DNA sequence: CGGGTTTTCCT
């Protein structure tokens, strides 16, 4: 299982609407991460031919573990909901092993936005390792499920709906499934949350936890 | 491809209004928080919308176009960018509707041949079997630059009057200066290229013959942006544009500089870039700056002195 | 088009005025930022709004329009610019309201052969089939020059009495001095041409009749101006005004010159429109220079001596 | 060395 690590320097934000008044999310989802992924040897295509319908030239990376997280203060405005956090830093871990480390460095190295055209985001730097798996008490700051227990004081989760990769076809809704963020709402800001869970990877001390 | 960061000075503007209130015309607006040494500031600062700078780069693309004789839609000549969007759309320009999914892509050679804005711009249709393109063009919101401990802008309001002989004729505009920063992207090497998977469909030659025209023309539409010809409200209050810095890359992989929110943004994006060149196997990388306030630049740069000149060196290569 | 860059220096100025506090006439003021050695800074500097000078533009061009013969509204003969907004003002000059969107173009034509002021500077009317004409002359505030690190400009107030011989009368003026800058354009290719897009309607061939005396007209109005006939409280606060620098540029292309703020901006100007005109295909650059402070001009341009020459220079070609 | 500005208005 390797994993690698990228810093990403926005310019003024992100923005994600909900599916289904046009209200916006306060993370990317890992669809998007995905996506932003995929964009580094997809680029060009906009309709691939996944063997039935035209659905996404995305519908191949969907086994590629993905978190993000901040490390700046921004504010989420309404006015179509925005997430202005302008000049600010996002730290992005990859863990996977369908490619190896090259692959994965190489199309690292290739992210350009995430969510919608204006949405730019510059690369600062990367890491590549070989990440280790426990099941200890750990302290993490990457959003997971909503399953996994928590041990400390509940005063900064929130509960968000996030949609499976099935959504990438288009004329079909994806499946629900409920996570939870360690985030302070006004103003946007990150916090560490201690769970015990069963599966976490060590990729540099910051545990992050998948169930 | 093509990237960029430029920085730009306005006084006495307003070109982004919105929705109105009373007899209030109001600026847009967006929260920033401040670091200090109490603790955090919540400032709303000025801002201009990436739309605004799309439709300005849309309209000069359309005039330099129906100078060189390439095909614009008959709604795209009317400065309406709705574009082959809905049938009624269609029924105008004069294009059947696509039958199937496998016949996608002779819809979107057959579109593509029929304007170029529908390329270069990109369309969206729905339907039954909807067919995409996305933008050639990428533009980014139009913020000043939290750069310090101080934000450099404002926006006053200003009270204005019509005279009439009859009494029985009051109006306020809100009115910034600013140190505005922005970047974009643009890709030269996907213009005239189908975007869907298939088999290639008679008409094809003709994308072939004109790729280099369409190249060109969307190269020269980059001065109008880079020249200040956007925005609203500008026969009375035409704004004072002035640019200070400028750094454009252009290569053969993916890549783009450090936002200009720093006062050192050119010395960083030309190390990343030697770093990228060097992970990526990549083969052309060149960068021309345009210096005016006085910052740091490094090594291994071309210096210019206007735009017309990045244009030029933009278009030989 | 016909765009000018033009520099001024007032002393003893009180032209563009605001709200009041008790006894007090305030001036117009806005904040402008400034680049200086240390950062950039903001400040609170005297201006002049650019609906003034419209409306003293308008105002020549009505006396003129009325000299030379052509048609002038019966609302607007009085200098009372209404145009065609409200309904009042249709029921008073005797013009039907359009019906649906068909009947727009009728509108404008018939609303344009009644008045050279709806012509020139546009109007707007909003109802079932609102009708829009976007105004074919440009400006914007007066804004002092930005060099260096000190403004050039100061504001005090003053003290004033009404004698009486039963005292039962004092009042305070607010007076400005400085040197003013303000750009303008004009683009004469599109006067006496109908805007709105639809079928050819009778009527248009008056208006190909009458378009070289509307131009013609249309740039004699410039002359006010220039020269300095705008503002009020001159009945007894008459300023002391005197031209220093003026950069006109006549073009088949879009351009802007740049902005009165530095001392080295007639030679940026010159050769950023030689370059412009290579690289977008233009036809026909020329300039002209009035130069009274002894700054850098450069080579191979039209050096004239007054206003006069100028205005006649532009009619004759 | 004595002497150091007096009113009537303030939209």
């Amino acid at each position: 299982m390797i994993y690698s690590k990228v810093f990403l320097k926005l310019h003024w934000g992100f923005s994600v609407v909900k599916p289904l008044a046009k209200p916006g999310f306060y993370l990317p989802p890992p669809t998007t991460l995905i996506g932003a992924l995929s964009y580094g040897k997809f680029r060009g295509v906009d309709n691939i031919n996944l063997g039935n319908v035209y659905g996404s030239p995305a519908y191949n990376f969907r086994n590629i573990m993905a978190t993000a997280r901040l490390e700046s203060e921004g504010v989420y405005t309404e006015d179509t909901g925005k997430v202005y956090i302008p000049n600010g830093r996002l730290v992005v871990v990859y863990v996977t092993d369908s490619i190896s480390k090259e692959e994965l460095e190489k199309l690292c190295w290739s992210i350009t936005r995430i969510g919608c055209k204006e949405c730019l985001a510059s690369v600062e730097n990367v890491e590549v390792g070989e990440a280790k798996k426990v099941s200890g008490r750990v302290k993490t700051r990457y959003y997971f499920r909503d399953t996994v227990k928590v041990v400390g004081r509940k005063e900064f989760l929130e509960y968000v709906t996030f949609w499976e990769e099935n959504g990438y076809i288009w004329g079909k809704e994806g499946s629900p499934v409920r996570y939870i963020l360690p985030i302070t709402t006004y103003p946007l800001a990150s916090k560490e949350v201690e769970v015990e869970a069963k599966e976490a990877y060590e990729v540099g001390g910051e545990y992050v936890v998948f169930s | 491809m093509i990237s960029g960061s430029v920085r730009f000075l306005v006084n006495l503007e307003s070109l982004n209004g919105v929705e109105s209130i009373g007899n209030l015309t109001k600026h847009r607006t967006a929260p920033v928080v401040l670091k200090t040494s109490t603790g955090y500031l919540v400032r709303y600062v000025p801002v201009i919308s990436g739309e605004a700078l799309a439709h300005a780069y849309q309209a000069s693309l359309v005039d330099i176009a129906k100078k060189e004789g390439l095909p614009v839609g008959s709604l795209s000549s009317q400065y309406e960018f709705i574009k082959f969007s809905t049938d009624e759309a269609l029924k105008i320009e004069g294009i059947k509707e696509p039958k199937d999914y496998n016949d996608a892509r002779r819809f979107e050679v057959e579109v593509m041949l029929k304007d170029v804005i529908a390329d270069v711009g990109g369309f969206m249709y729905a339907g039954g079997a909807p067919v995409r393109r996305t933008s050639r063009i990428k533009l980014g919101y139009m913020i000043p630059a939290l750069r310090g401990d101080e934000i450099p802008a404002q926006l006053e309001a200003q009270f204005h009057v019509r005279f009439s002989n009859k009494p029985v004729a009051i109006f306020n505009v809100e009115v910034s200066s600013a140190l505005y920063t922005f970047s974009f992207e643009l890709d030269e090497d996907l213009i005239a290229v189908p975007s869907t998977f298939g088999e290639k469909v008679k008409g094809e030659e003709e994308l072939e013959r004109q790729k280099a025209k369409r190249v060109k023309s969307a190269i020269k539409a980059l001065y109008s942006l880079l020249s200040g010809n956007f925005g609203g409200k500008r026969s009375r209050f035409l704004p004072s544009m002035k640019l200070m810095s400028l750094v454009v890359t252009k290569t053969d992989f993916p890549f783009m500089p450090e936002p200009a929110h720093d006062d050192d943004y050119i010395k960083t994006t030309i190390m990343r870039l030697g770093k990228a060149k060097g992970v990526l196997n990549g083969n052309l990388a060149k960068a021309y700056v345009i210096n005016n306030e006085g910052i740091e630049v490094g090594e291994g740069v071309t210096v210019l002195s206007t735009v017309e000149d990045l244009v030029v060196k933009l278009e030989e290569e």
